[PDB]
RNA sequence: AGCGUGUGCCUACCCUACGCCGGCAGGCGCGGGUAACCCGUUGUGAUGGGGAUCGGGGAUUGCAAUUAUUCCCCAUGAACGAGGAAUUCCCAGUAAGUGCGGGUCAUAAGCUUGCGUUGAUUAAGUCCCUGCCCUUUGUACACACCGCCCGU
RNA sequence: AGGAGUGGAGCCUGCGGCUUAAUUUGACUCAACACGGGAAACCUCACCCGGCCCGGACACGGACAGGAUUGACAGAUUGAUA
């Protein structure tokens, strides 16, 4: 009988905290400064989601999680 | 309904077992009578334990 | 819906044993002695023996009503 | 997310699906005739269930 | 004649889907253990067979000491 | 823990309409014997019951893998003080006297 | 020299055909594991094998892949493709041949290390 | 011939009878059973004789079994005819040979708990070994002989 | 001076000797040694090459619309569609 000896790797880890900005500069912008503004995201034509569902952007496969929709040309 | 179980709660001692028995007796009686007679003879303040299942078939 | 007669009798014994233990840990201070169930057509009358009864009923049967409510909502009998 | 993990491969011999109905003990279960106790608990209550030592 | 062909020694063997005939003594014993291909593939079963020990895994530490006597 | 607050007010409605209850430890399951079909997830509801009866002011009694509770009038006063629902709404349990 | 055949028949033509008569001229040992069926988490080993196959210049040893998949391969089309598996505390790689039906990946690991002999004394020597 | 087991408070896991047919459990349908109702009237001795590793036939469907689940046929030949010191159990339906059913559980046993079938050579004794008890006796032991205790 | 079956010839497991991730709790002879009804992947493994969501009716401290909760294959992870 001995110990478990979970000691060789990772003696201490620091928590992963997201530097989420309180100001919507990276998230949304108007670039117009007017009452009527344009939106920098593609209109979703799917009717399995809501009418206010806006997707973000990555290098590909805009990862919504709920639907896993990826734009492909068939 | 035999059930054999080790006597010692731990695993120490001579291997000793309790042999428990549960003996269930069952009897059937056949007759010809309408339902009212059967349900009038059933409610006779039966002594405990004698479960009754009355069937029509 | 229907279970085998050996299982039925074992379950009835389990009913009796757990009811006895439950009202032993409930009202041992009431001088409880034993509990007996009575076979009745499509009903299960239960008669409980205690040295003192004025305490087990109490005032207007608060203890009795509490016990019947908990036993009903525990055992799954019809209302 | 939750449904992405649960119910992936059926556990048809799940030991943890049973426990002693009196003290919640994992070992020595008595599932015969539906007692579903650790054998110690059964010995404690065997006379009350109806099981008796006759032989 | 379509007779049930489960009366021959080595069936469904590699290198021939048909049951070819052979003869002579000192030659059946070798072919009862076609260990060449499994030795080649660097498998543990080849050296299980080779040492004369247990391929399926017969327990040998208190029982099963025969095989060399 | 890891308990939401809408589930908290739902379980408080359940305690107000219920009061006296018997419970069985069931967490990992998706289907309970006698406390399912509440349109609310079972795990958080049972942990809500755990909070109620282990906050340190209402005593418990556990045996035969079951929970029987003695809801003290201190709990009645606590619920009245927090949720501010007058006790003039008598519980429906006081029929069939 | 000519390429060594598998049970006297080729593989590519039988791969282009369905499974209706695939087992009529096969050996046991994966006799029914081929027929057991399919579940999730099976195209993983095939996918990484195809990745190592495509990204490797021809007539060269590929990169070492890390996996523990003790699985079955329904298609022997991967002649020339090899699987490396974590064994013990390191990797291990095993020669592949056209003969895949008749064996399993898990049948190549040696774990029964020879008894490290001791010199017991003090106690019961007699 | 079993003694016995067998399907919802849990719970999603119960025991099982004909056809695709290579030679049968059986990959899919198919009904019965809360059970006395269904499973189920469950030529003189290594030769032919009891198997040393180990290979094919359709595999029961258990991710993995090999880091324990899964059939018999080709007769390829193993000290092939009462066993170091030390030895455990047993006196009649004993022992032993067998299989079968439960507990474990996925019909998971090589374990255990029971059950039958075949079935009996030896002893109806003694205190020799180990140990026990209805006596007397001795003691410096009483932590009780695995004691106490003497000697540079 | 009896005997039969004996542990040796046909179906593996208990725990100590016993390299590291292998010899993993309690049981020091009859009264431990398929015994904990304990048939070891895994939920039961504490010898285990590895991690995580964490536990406070209170005594003291950090101070609110963000101080992160199992929750993406393809550059990878130390088997793992974590």
């Amino acid at each position: 009988k001995k110990r478990k000896k979970k000691s060789y790797t990772t003696p201490k880890k620091n928590k992963h905290k997201r530097k989420k900005v309180k100001l919507a500069v990276l998230k949304y912008y108007k670039v117009d400064e007017n009452g009527k503004i344009s939106r920098l995201r593609r209109e979703c034509p799917s009717d399995e989601c809501g009418a206010g569902v806006f997707m973000a952007s990555h290098f590909d496969r805009h990862y919504c999680g709920k639907c896993c929709l990826t734009y492909c040309f068939n | 309904l035999r059930i054999t179980t080790r006597k010692t709660p731990c695993g120490e001692g001579s291997k000793t077992w309790d042999r428990f028995q549960m003996r269930i007796h069952k009897r059937l009686i056949d007759l010809h009578s309408p339902s009212e007679i059967v349900k009038q003879i059933t409610s006779i303040s039966i002594e405990p334990g004698v479960e009754v299942e009355v069937t029509i078939a | 819906v229907q279970i085998s007669k050996k299982r039925k009798f074992v379950a009835d014994g389990i009913f009796k044993a757990e009811l006895n233990e439950f009202l032993t840990r409930e009202l041992a201070e009431d001088g409880y002695s034993g509990v007996e169930v009575r076979v009745t057509p499509t009903r299960t009358e239960i008669i409980i023996l205690a040295t003192r009864t004025q305490n087990v009923l109490g005032e207007k049967g608060r203890r009795i009503r509490e016990l019947t409510a908990v036993v009903q909502k525990r055992f799954g009998f019809p209302e | 997310g939750h449904q992405q993990l649960y119910w992936s491969h059926p556990r048809k011999f799940g030991q943890g699906s049973r426990s002693c109905r009196v003290c919640s003990n994992r070992h020595g279960l008595i599932r015969k005739y539906g007692l579903n106790m650790c054998r110690q608990c059964f010995r404690q209550y065997a006379k009350d269930i109806g099981f008796i030592k006759l032989d | 004649y379509k007779i049930p062909d489960w009366f021959l020694n080595r069936q469904k063997d590699v290198k021939d889907g048909k049951y070819s005939q052979v003869l002579a003594n000192g030659l059946d014993n070798k072919l009862r253990e076609d260990l060449e291909r499994l030795k080649k593939i660097r498998a543990h079963r080849g050296l299980r067979h080779f040492w004369g020990l247990r391929v399926r895994g017969q327990h040998t530490k208190t029982t099963g000491r025969r095989g060399r006597t | 823990m890891l308990m939401p607050k809408k589930n908290r007010i739902a379980i408080y409605e359940l305690l107000f309409k219920e009061g006296v209850m018997v419970a069985k430890k069931d967490v990992h399951m998706p289907k309970h014997p006698e406390l399912a079909d509440k349109n609310v997830p079972n795990l958080h509801v049972m942990k809500a019951m755990q909070s109620l009866k282990s906050r340190g002011y209402v005593k418990e009694q556990f045996a035969w893998r079951h929970f029987y509770w003695y809801l003290t009038n201190e709990g009645i006063q606590y619920l009245r003080d927090y949720l501010h629902l007058p006790p003039e709404i008598v519980p429906a349990t006081l029929r069939r006297s | 020299f000519r390429k060594f055949t598998y049970r006297g028949v080729d593989l590519d033509q039988l791969l282009d055909m369905s499974y209706e008569q695939l087992m009529q001229l096969y050996s046991a040992r994966q006799r029914r594991r081929l027929n057991r069926g399919l579940r999730r988490k099976q195209h993983s080993l095939l996918k990484r094998l195809r990745k190592a196959k495509k990204e490797a210049p021809p007539m060269e040893k590929p990169e070492v892949v890390k996996t523990h998949l003790r699985d079955m391969i329904i298609l022997p089309e991967m002649v020339g493709s090899m699987v490396g598996v974590y064994n013990g505390k390191t990797f291990n790689q095993v020669e592949i041949k056209p003969e895949m039906i008749g064996h399993y990946l898990g049948e190549f690991s040696i774990t029964y290390k020879p008894v490290k002999h001791g010199r017991p004394g003090i106690g019961a020597t007699h």
